[PDB]
Protein backbone atom coordinates (compact mmCIF):
# COMPACT_ATOMS: atom_id res chain seq x y z
CA UNK A 1 0.00 0.00 0.00
CA UNK A 2 1.51 3.69 -1.24
CA UNK A 3 0.06 4.87 3.26
CA UNK A 4 2.79 6.46 5.31
CA UNK A 5 0.99 4.01 7.95
CA UNK A 6 1.43 1.10 5.31
CA UNK A 7 3.92 -0.93 7.35
CA UNK A 8 4.29 -1.97 10.98
CA UNK A 9 8.00 -1.70 13.48
CA UNK A 10 7.22 -3.21 16.60
CA UNK A 11 10.82 -3.67 18.18
CA UNK A 12 14.09 -2.07 16.78
CA UNK A 13 15.41 -5.64 16.01
CA UNK A 14 13.23 -5.61 12.93
CA UNK A 15 15.38 -2.42 11.52
CA UNK A 16 17.16 -4.66 9.24
CA UNK A 17 20.37 -3.36 7.02
CA UNK A 18 21.21 -5.35 4.14
CA UNK A 19 24.70 -4.94 2.45
CA UNK A 20 24.38 -5.66 -1.23
CA UNK A 21 27.61 -5.80 -3.36
CA UNK A 22 29.10 -4.21 -6.36
CA UNK A 23 29.64 -7.87 -8.09
CA UNK A 24 25.70 -8.11 -7.56
CA UNK A 25 26.00 -5.58 -9.57
CA UNK A 26 27.25 -6.87 -12.42
CA UNK A 27 30.21 -4.63 -11.97
CA UNK A 28 33.94 -5.64 -12.90
CA UNK A 29 35.45 -6.58 -9.69
CA UNK A 30 39.18 -7.98 -11.00
CA UNK A 31 41.61 -6.88 -8.53
CA UNK A 32 43.45 -4.72 -11.58
CA UNK A 33 40.14 -2.98 -12.55
CA UNK A 34 38.38 -2.79 -8.86
CA UNK A 35 41.48 -1.03 -7.74
CA UNK A 36 40.92 1.59 -10.04
CA UNK A 37 37.83 2.93 -7.85
CA UNK A 38 39.99 3.32 -4.72
CA UNK A 39 42.30 6.42 -4.54
CA UNK A 40 44.28 8.31 -2.25
CA UNK A 41 43.44 11.21 -0.25
CA UNK A 42 43.69 13.68 2.61
CA UNK A 43 41.33 15.80 4.27
CA UNK A 44 38.47 13.53 4.64
CA UNK A 45 37.62 11.94 8.02
CA UNK A 46 36.81 7.75 7.63
CA UNK A 47 33.75 7.19 8.69
CA UNK A 48 32.06 3.84 9.73
CA UNK A 49 28.52 2.85 10.31
CA UNK A 50 26.76 -0.28 11.35
CA UNK A 51 24.47 -2.85 9.03
CA UNK A 52 23.02 -6.33 10.38
CA UNK A 53 22.53 -8.76 7.03
CA UNK A 54 25.05 -9.05 4.04
CA UNK A 55 25.14 -10.77 0.84
CA UNK A 56 27.58 -13.57 0.05
CA UNK A 57 30.57 -11.82 -1.92
CA UNK A 58 31.83 -13.28 -4.74
CA UNK A 59 35.16 -11.69 -4.49
CA UNK A 60 36.82 -9.78 -1.55
CA UNK A 61 40.22 -8.23 -1.02
CA UNK A 62 42.70 -8.17 1.68
CA UNK A 63 45.11 -5.48 1.48
CA UNK A 64 48.27 -3.96 2.50
CA UNK A 65 49.34 -0.65 1.23
CA UNK A 66 51.99 1.54 2.50
CA UNK A 67 54.39 4.44 1.16
CA UNK A 68 57.72 3.63 0.07
CA UNK A 69 59.15 4.10 3.94
CA UNK A 70 57.02 0.76 4.92
CA UNK A 71 54.74 3.30 7.12
CA UNK A 72 51.02 1.74 5.86
CA UNK A 73 49.10 4.67 3.90
CA UNK A 74 45.98 2.48 5.32
CA UNK A 75 44.57 2.70 8.16
CA UNK A 76 44.78 0.29 11.38
CA UNK A 77 41.30 -1.22 11.79
CA UNK A 78 39.65 -0.95 14.73
CA UNK A 79 38.37 -3.39 17.33
CA UNK A 80 35.40 -3.95 15.89
CA UNK A 81 36.30 -4.55 12.25
CA UNK A 82 36.67 -8.00 11.57
CA UNK A 83 37.01 -9.73 7.97
CA UNK A 84 33.77 -10.11 5.71
CA UNK A 85 31.85 -13.07 6.62
CA UNK A 86 31.01 -15.00 3.38
CA UNK A 87 33.73 -14.52 0.58
CA UNK A 88 34.05 -17.01 -2.19
CA UNK A 89 37.76 -15.38 -3.42
CA UNK A 90 39.55 -13.09 -1.50
CA UNK A 91 42.60 -11.35 -3.54
CA UNK A 92 45.34 -10.74 -1.00
CA UNK A 93 47.65 -7.80 -2.25
CA UNK A 94 50.13 -6.84 -0.17
CA UNK A 95 52.57 -3.49 -1.46
CA UNK A 96 53.49 0.10 -1.75
CA UNK A 97 52.64 3.64 -3.61
CA UNK A 98 55.53 5.57 -4.62
CA UNK A 99 53.53 8.85 -4.36
CA UNK A 100 50.68 8.43 -2.94
CA UNK A 101 49.15 10.73 0.38
CA UNK A 102 46.29 10.30 2.71
CA UNK A 103 43.71 7.35 3.34
CA UNK A 104 41.68 4.99 0.52
CA UNK A 105 38.61 6.47 -0.43
CA UNK A 106 36.45 4.52 -2.71
CA UNK A 107 35.50 6.82 -5.89
CA UNK A 108 31.89 5.67 -6.00
CA UNK A 109 30.72 6.61 -3.09
CA UNK A 110 30.17 2.85 -2.34
CA UNK A 111 31.28 1.14 0.81
CA UNK A 112 34.05 -1.23 2.23
CA UNK A 113 32.39 -3.62 3.44
CA UNK A 114 33.24 -5.76 6.51
CA UNK A 115 31.73 -7.78 8.85
CA UNK A 116 28.34 -6.03 9.75
CA UNK A 117 30.32 -2.57 9.16
CA UNK A 118 30.73 -0.35 6.02
CA UNK A 119 33.11 1.84 5.93
CA UNK A 120 33.95 5.18 4.01
CA UNK A 121 37.81 3.45 3.81
CA UNK A 122 39.76 0.73 3.22
CA UNK A 123 41.46 -0.62 6.23
CA UNK A 124 44.70 -2.65 6.23
CA UNK A 125 44.77 -5.86 6.37
CA UNK A 126 41.32 -6.63 6.92
CA UNK A 127 38.97 -8.31 3.98
CA UNK A 128 36.59 -6.41 2.37
CA UNK A 129 34.05 -6.24 -0.55
CA UNK A 130 32.89 -3.43 -2.29
CA UNK A 131 29.15 -2.60 -1.71
CA UNK A 132 25.74 -0.41 -0.48
CA UNK A 133 23.72 -0.49 1.90
CA UNK A 134 19.61 -0.81 2.26
CA UNK A 135 17.56 -0.43 5.01
CA UNK A 136 14.47 -2.41 5.84
CA UNK A 137 11.30 -3.82 7.77
CA UNK A 138 11.14 -7.40 8.41
CA UNK A 139 9.77 -9.31 11.12
CA UNK A 140 11.40 -12.41 13.04
CA UNK A 141 8.64 -14.58 11.63
CA UNK A 142 9.43 -13.09 8.29
CA UNK A 143 13.22 -13.05 9.67
CA UNK A 144 13.22 -16.85 10.65
CA UNK A 145 12.11 -18.51 7.51
CA UNK A 146 14.28 -17.15 5.50
CA UNK A 147 17.51 -18.04 7.28
CA UNK A 148 16.08 -20.43 9.20
CA UNK B 1 73.93 -3.67 -16.70
CA UNK B 2 75.27 -6.64 -14.56
CA UNK B 3 74.31 -9.12 -11.61
CA UNK B 4 76.58 -10.85 -9.93
CA UNK B 5 75.70 -13.72 -7.35
CA UNK B 6 78.09 -14.53 -3.97
CA UNK B 7 78.85 -16.63 -1.74
CA UNK B 8 79.68 -20.10 -0.35
CA UNK B 9 78.98 -23.06 -2.03
CA UNK B 10 78.12 -24.64 0.91
CA UNK B 11 76.06 -24.94 3.98
CA UNK B 12 75.10 -27.08 6.66
CA UNK B 13 71.74 -27.84 8.39
CA UNK B 14 69.74 -26.07 11.33
CA UNK B 15 71.69 -23.32 9.62
CA UNK B 16 71.66 -19.57 8.21
CA UNK B 17 72.74 -19.45 4.54
CA UNK B 18 73.69 -15.65 3.50
CA UNK B 19 74.58 -14.52 0.20
CA UNK B 20 74.82 -11.61 -1.86
CA UNK B 21 74.92 -10.02 -5.44
CA UNK B 22 76.70 -6.98 -6.63
CA UNK B 23 74.71 -4.26 -8.70
CA UNK B 24 76.76 -2.87 -11.33
CA UNK B 25 75.75 -0.04 -13.73
CA UNK B 26 72.51 1.15 -12.20
CA UNK B 27 71.87 1.83 -8.47
CA UNK B 28 70.39 -0.02 -6.12
CA UNK B 29 67.75 2.61 -4.86
CA UNK B 30 67.10 3.73 -8.43
CA UNK B 31 62.97 4.42 -8.72
CA UNK B 32 61.08 2.20 -11.04
CA UNK B 33 63.37 -0.69 -10.19
CA UNK B 34 63.24 -3.85 -8.42
CA UNK B 35 65.06 -6.29 -7.19
CA UNK B 36 65.01 -10.07 -6.16
CA UNK B 37 65.74 -13.60 -5.48
CA UNK B 38 64.65 -16.64 -7.17
CA UNK B 39 66.22 -20.49 -6.72
CA UNK B 40 66.04 -23.59 -8.96
CA UNK B 41 66.75 -26.98 -7.22
CA UNK B 42 68.79 -29.31 -9.49
CA UNK B 43 66.64 -30.05 -12.17
CA UNK B 44 63.59 -28.79 -10.88
CA UNK B 45 61.95 -25.48 -11.77
CA UNK B 46 62.24 -21.98 -10.78
CA UNK B 47 60.72 -21.05 -7.12
CA UNK B 48 60.63 -17.22 -6.26
CA UNK B 49 61.93 -16.55 -2.93
CA UNK B 50 61.48 -12.45 -2.35
CA UNK B 51 61.60 -9.25 -3.94
CA UNK B 52 63.23 -5.77 -2.37
CA UNK B 53 61.78 -2.08 -3.94
CA UNK B 54 63.88 0.78 -4.66
CA UNK B 55 63.20 1.63 -0.69
CA UNK B 56 63.32 -0.34 2.14
CA UNK B 57 60.63 -2.53 1.44
CA UNK B 58 60.32 -6.20 0.85
CA UNK B 59 58.02 -9.03 -0.26
CA UNK B 60 58.54 -12.91 0.21
CA UNK B 61 56.81 -16.50 -0.82
CA UNK B 62 54.76 -17.44 1.73
CA UNK B 63 56.20 -20.59 1.43
CA UNK B 64 59.66 -19.98 2.96
CA UNK B 65 58.39 -16.39 3.90
CA UNK B 66 59.42 -17.62 7.58
CA UNK B 67 62.97 -18.20 6.84
CA UNK B 68 63.57 -15.86 4.16
CA UNK B 69 65.41 -12.12 4.92
CA UNK B 70 66.74 -9.64 2.15
CA UNK B 71 68.35 -6.65 2.07
CA UNK B 72 69.38 -4.00 -0.18
CA UNK B 73 72.88 -1.36 0.58
CA UNK B 74 72.18 1.12 -1.15
CA UNK B 75 76.06 2.98 -0.84
CA UNK B 76 77.28 -0.72 -1.67
CA UNK B 77 75.03 -1.39 -4.62
CA UNK B 78 74.28 -4.83 -3.36
CA UNK B 79 71.84 -7.28 -2.16
CA UNK B 80 71.86 -9.88 0.69
CA UNK B 81 69.73 -12.82 1.31
CA UNK B 82 69.27 -14.76 4.21
CA UNK B 83 67.69 -17.88 5.01
CA UNK B 84 67.87 -19.26 7.94
CA UNK B 85 66.80 -23.05 9.28
CA UNK B 86 67.99 -25.22 6.16
CA UNK B 87 67.51 -28.12 5.09
CA UNK B 88 68.12 -30.87 2.28
CA UNK B 89 65.63 -29.22 0.03
CA UNK B 90 67.04 -25.63 0.15
CA UNK B 91 70.01 -27.29 -2.01
CA UNK B 92 69.81 -24.92 -4.91
CA UNK B 93 70.97 -22.63 -7.91
CA UNK B 94 70.02 -19.06 -6.20
CA UNK B 95 69.96 -16.20 -8.88
CA UNK B 96 69.69 -12.72 -8.38
CA UNK B 97 67.56 -10.46 -10.72
CA UNK B 98 65.95 -7.50 -11.43
CA UNK B 99 62.32 -6.60 -11.25
CA UNK B 100 60.47 -4.16 -12.93
CA UNK B 101 57.30 -2.81 -12.19
CA UNK B 102 53.41 -1.49 -13.24
CA UNK B 103 52.13 1.62 -11.19
CA UNK B 104 48.83 1.64 -10.24
CA UNK B 105 46.87 1.50 -6.84
CA UNK B 106 50.16 -0.33 -5.75
CA UNK B 107 52.97 -0.86 -7.64
CA UNK B 108 52.85 -4.30 -8.81
CA UNK B 109 55.25 -6.55 -9.39
CA UNK B 110 56.34 -7.12 -12.95
CA UNK B 111 59.18 -8.74 -15.51
CA UNK B 112 62.45 -9.73 -14.50
CA UNK B 113 64.25 -8.02 -17.33
CA UNK B 114 68.01 -9.23 -16.23
CA UNK B 115 69.07 -11.99 -14.46
CA UNK B 116 72.28 -12.83 -12.93
CA UNK B 117 74.39 -16.31 -12.80
CA UNK B 118 73.47 -18.24 -9.93
CA UNK B 119 75.46 -19.52 -7.02
CA UNK B 120 75.01 -23.38 -6.30
CA UNK B 121 74.62 -23.67 -2.65
CA UNK B 122 74.40 -27.09 -1.30
CA UNK B 123 73.11 -28.05 2.31
CA UNK B 124 74.85 -30.57 3.78
CA UNK B 125 76.29 -31.90 6.95
CA UNK B 126 79.69 -32.37 5.43
CA UNK B 127 82.68 -30.32 4.64
CA UNK B 128 83.73 -29.42 1.38
CA UNK B 129 87.10 -30.79 -0.15
CA UNK B 130 88.92 -29.64 -2.68
CA UNK B 131 90.16 -32.02 -5.73
CA UNK B 132 92.95 -34.11 -6.29
CA UNK B 133 94.16 -33.23 -10.24
CA UNK B 134 95.39 -35.33 -11.99
CA UNK B 135 96.71 -35.23 -15.97
CA UNK B 136 95.82 -37.25 -18.59
CA UNK B 137 98.04 -38.11 -21.67
CA UNK B 138 97.33 -37.44 -25.04
CA UNK B 139 97.37 -40.42 -27.74
CA UNK B 140 93.74 -36.67 -33.50
CA UNK B 141 95.15 -36.36 -30.15
CA UNK B 142 92.87 -36.32 -26.94
CA UNK B 143 94.16 -35.17 -23.44
CA UNK B 144 92.81 -33.77 -20.49
CA UNK B 145 92.53 -33.73 -16.96
CA UNK B 146 90.93 -35.66 -13.92
CA UNK B 147 89.58 -33.93 -11.48
CA UNK B 148 88.87 -36.18 -8.41
CA UNK B 149 87.19 -36.63 -4.86
CA UNK B 150 85.98 -33.27 -4.47
CA UNK B 151 82.86 -31.34 -2.51
CA UNK B 152 80.50 -29.70 -3.25
CA UNK B 153 80.13 -28.65 -7.00
CA UNK B 154 80.62 -26.31 -8.78
CA UNK B 155 84.40 -26.52 -10.61
CA UNK B 156 85.38 -24.90 -13.56
CA UNK B 157 87.74 -25.83 -15.67
CA UNK B 158 89.56 -23.47 -18.37
CA UNK B 159 92.19 -24.28 -20.83
CA UNK B 160 95.50 -22.32 -20.97
CA UNK B 161 94.11 -19.49 -18.82
CA UNK B 162 91.01 -19.53 -21.23
CA UNK B 163 93.17 -18.85 -24.20
CA UNK B 164 91.95 -22.33 -25.49
CA UNK B 165 88.17 -22.74 -26.54
CA UNK B 166 88.18 -24.86 -29.52
CA UNK B 167 87.85 -28.41 -29.05
CA UNK B 168 87.23 -28.28 -25.25
CA UNK B 169 84.86 -30.46 -23.75
CA UNK B 170 83.92 -30.61 -19.85
CA UNK B 171 82.07 -33.49 -18.68
CA UNK B 172 79.36 -34.13 -15.99
CA UNK B 173 80.51 -34.55 -12.79
CA UNK B 174 79.36 -38.38 -11.08
CA UNK B 175 78.56 -38.51 -7.43
CA UNK B 176 80.53 -40.89 -6.10
CA UNK B 177 79.81 -43.48 -3.46
CA UNK B 178 81.79 -41.72 -0.97
CA UNK B 179 79.97 -38.64 -1.23
CA UNK B 180 82.32 -36.88 -3.24
CA UNK B 181 82.55 -36.06 -6.89
CA UNK B 182 84.63 -36.83 -9.88
CA UNK B 183 84.66 -34.81 -13.28
CA UNK B 184 86.65 -34.65 -16.19
CA UNK B 185 87.85 -32.51 -18.93
CA UNK B 186 89.16 -32.96 -22.39
CA UNK B 187 90.85 -30.76 -25.40
CA UNK B 188 90.68 -32.42 -28.63
CA UNK B 189 93.72 -30.75 -30.05
CA UNK B 190 95.86 -31.50 -33.70
CA UNK B 191 98.39 -34.58 -32.92
CA UNK B 192 100.96 -32.08 -34.28
CA UNK B 193 100.82 -29.57 -31.75
CA UNK B 194 101.44 -32.45 -28.76
CA UNK B 195 105.24 -31.31 -28.95
CA UNK B 196 104.82 -27.58 -29.34
CA UNK B 197 102.21 -26.31 -27.69
CA UNK B 198 101.64 -26.06 -23.70
CA UNK B 199 98.73 -27.31 -22.87
CA UNK B 200 97.31 -26.36 -19.19
CA UNK B 201 94.59 -26.69 -17.45
CA UNK B 202 92.90 -24.31 -14.59
CA UNK B 203 90.87 -26.67 -12.16
CA UNK B 204 88.92 -24.00 -9.98
CA UNK B 205 86.70 -25.03 -6.93
CA UNK B 206 85.47 -22.10 -5.00
CA UNK B 207 83.88 -24.20 -2.17
CA UNK B 208 87.27 -24.51 -0.89
CA UNK B 209 89.14 -21.67 -2.60
CA UNK B 210 91.08 -23.93 -4.77
CA UNK B 211 92.63 -23.22 -7.90
CA UNK B 212 95.19 -26.09 -9.57
CA UNK B 213 96.87 -25.59 -12.69
CA UNK B 214 98.16 -28.65 -14.77
CA UNK B 215 100.21 -29.25 -17.55
CA UNK B 216 99.21 -32.29 -19.36
CA UNK B 217 102.37 -34.14 -21.01
CA UNK B 218 102.29 -37.08 -23.60
CA UNK B 219 104.53 -40.44 -22.58
C1 LIG C 1 44.70 -10.59 5.43
O1 LIG C 1 46.04 -10.20 5.12
C2 LIG C 1 46.85 -9.94 6.28
C3 LIG C 1 48.19 -9.47 5.75
O2 LIG C 1 48.06 -8.31 4.94
C4 LIG C 1 46.94 -11.20 7.15
O3 LIG C 1 47.49 -10.82 8.40
C5 LIG C 1 48.55 -11.60 8.94
O4 LIG C 1 48.07 -12.42 10.01
C6 LIG C 1 49.04 -13.32 10.58
C7 LIG C 1 48.35 -14.06 11.70
O5 LIG C 1 47.75 -13.17 12.65
C8 LIG C 1 50.29 -12.57 11.02
O6 LIG C 1 51.34 -13.50 11.29
C9 LIG C 1 52.03 -13.44 12.54
O7 LIG C 1 52.60 -12.14 12.76
C10 LIG C 1 53.35 -12.00 13.98
C11 LIG C 1 53.78 -10.55 14.06
O8 LIG C 1 52.67 -9.67 14.14
C12 LIG C 1 54.52 -12.98 13.99
O9 LIG C 1 55.22 -12.91 15.22
C13 LIG C 1 54.01 -14.41 13.77
O10 LIG C 1 55.11 -15.31 13.68
C14 LIG C 1 53.13 -14.51 12.53
O11 LIG C 1 53.91 -14.41 11.34
C15 LIG C 1 50.74 -11.58 9.95
O12 LIG C 1 51.84 -10.81 10.42
C16 LIG C 1 49.59 -10.66 9.55
N1 LIG C 1 50.05 -9.63 8.64
C17 LIG C 1 49.80 -8.32 8.81
C18 LIG C 1 50.47 -7.39 7.84
O13 LIG C 1 49.06 -7.90 9.70
C19 LIG C 1 45.56 -11.81 7.36
O14 LIG C 1 45.69 -13.08 7.99
C20 LIG C 1 44.80 -11.99 6.04
N2 LIG C 1 43.47 -12.51 6.28
C21 LIG C 1 43.06 -13.71 5.85
C22 LIG C 1 41.62 -14.05 6.12
O15 LIG C 1 43.81 -14.50 5.28
C1 LIG D 1 25.43 2.57 -8.28
O1 LIG D 1 25.52 1.75 -9.43
C2 LIG D 1 25.69 2.52 -10.61
C3 LIG D 1 25.58 1.61 -11.81
O2 LIG D 1 26.84 0.99 -12.05
C4 LIG D 1 27.02 3.24 -10.59
O3 LIG D 1 27.15 4.01 -11.78
C5 LIG D 1 28.50 4.02 -12.25
O4 LIG D 1 29.18 5.18 -11.77
C6 LIG D 1 30.54 5.31 -12.22
C7 LIG D 1 31.11 6.53 -11.53
O5 LIG D 1 30.34 7.70 -11.77
C8 LIG D 1 30.58 5.37 -13.74
O6 LIG D 1 31.93 5.39 -14.18
C9 LIG D 1 29.88 4.15 -14.33
O7 LIG D 1 29.84 4.26 -15.75
C10 LIG D 1 28.45 4.01 -13.78
N1 LIG D 1 27.84 2.78 -14.26
C11 LIG D 1 26.81 2.74 -15.13
C12 LIG D 1 26.37 1.38 -15.56
O8 LIG D 1 26.26 3.76 -15.55
C13 LIG D 1 26.95 4.16 -9.41
O9 LIG D 1 28.17 4.87 -9.31
C14 LIG D 1 26.76 3.28 -8.21
N2 LIG D 1 26.82 4.05 -7.00
C15 LIG D 1 26.92 3.44 -5.84
C16 LIG D 1 26.81 4.31 -4.65
O10 LIG D 1 27.09 2.25 -5.74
Amino acid sequence: VDSVCSGTLQKTEDVHLMGFTLSGQKVADSPLEASKRWAFRTGVPPKNVEYTEGEEAKTCYNISVTDPSGKSLLLDPPSNIRDYPKCKTVHHIQGQNPHAQGIALHLWGAFFLYDRVASTTMYRGKVFTEGNIAAMIVNKTVHRMIFS
Amino acid sequence: LQLQESGPGLVKPSETLSLSCTVSGVSISDNSYYWGWIRQPPGKGLEWIGTISYSGNTYYNPSLKSRVSISGDTSKHQLSLKVSSVTAADTAVYYCARQRIVSGFVEWLSKFDYWGQGTLVTVSSASTKGPSVFPLAPSTAALGCLVKDYFPEPVTVSWNSGALTSGVHTFPAVLQSSGLYSLSSVVTVPSSSLGTQTYICNVNHKPSNTKVDKKVEPK
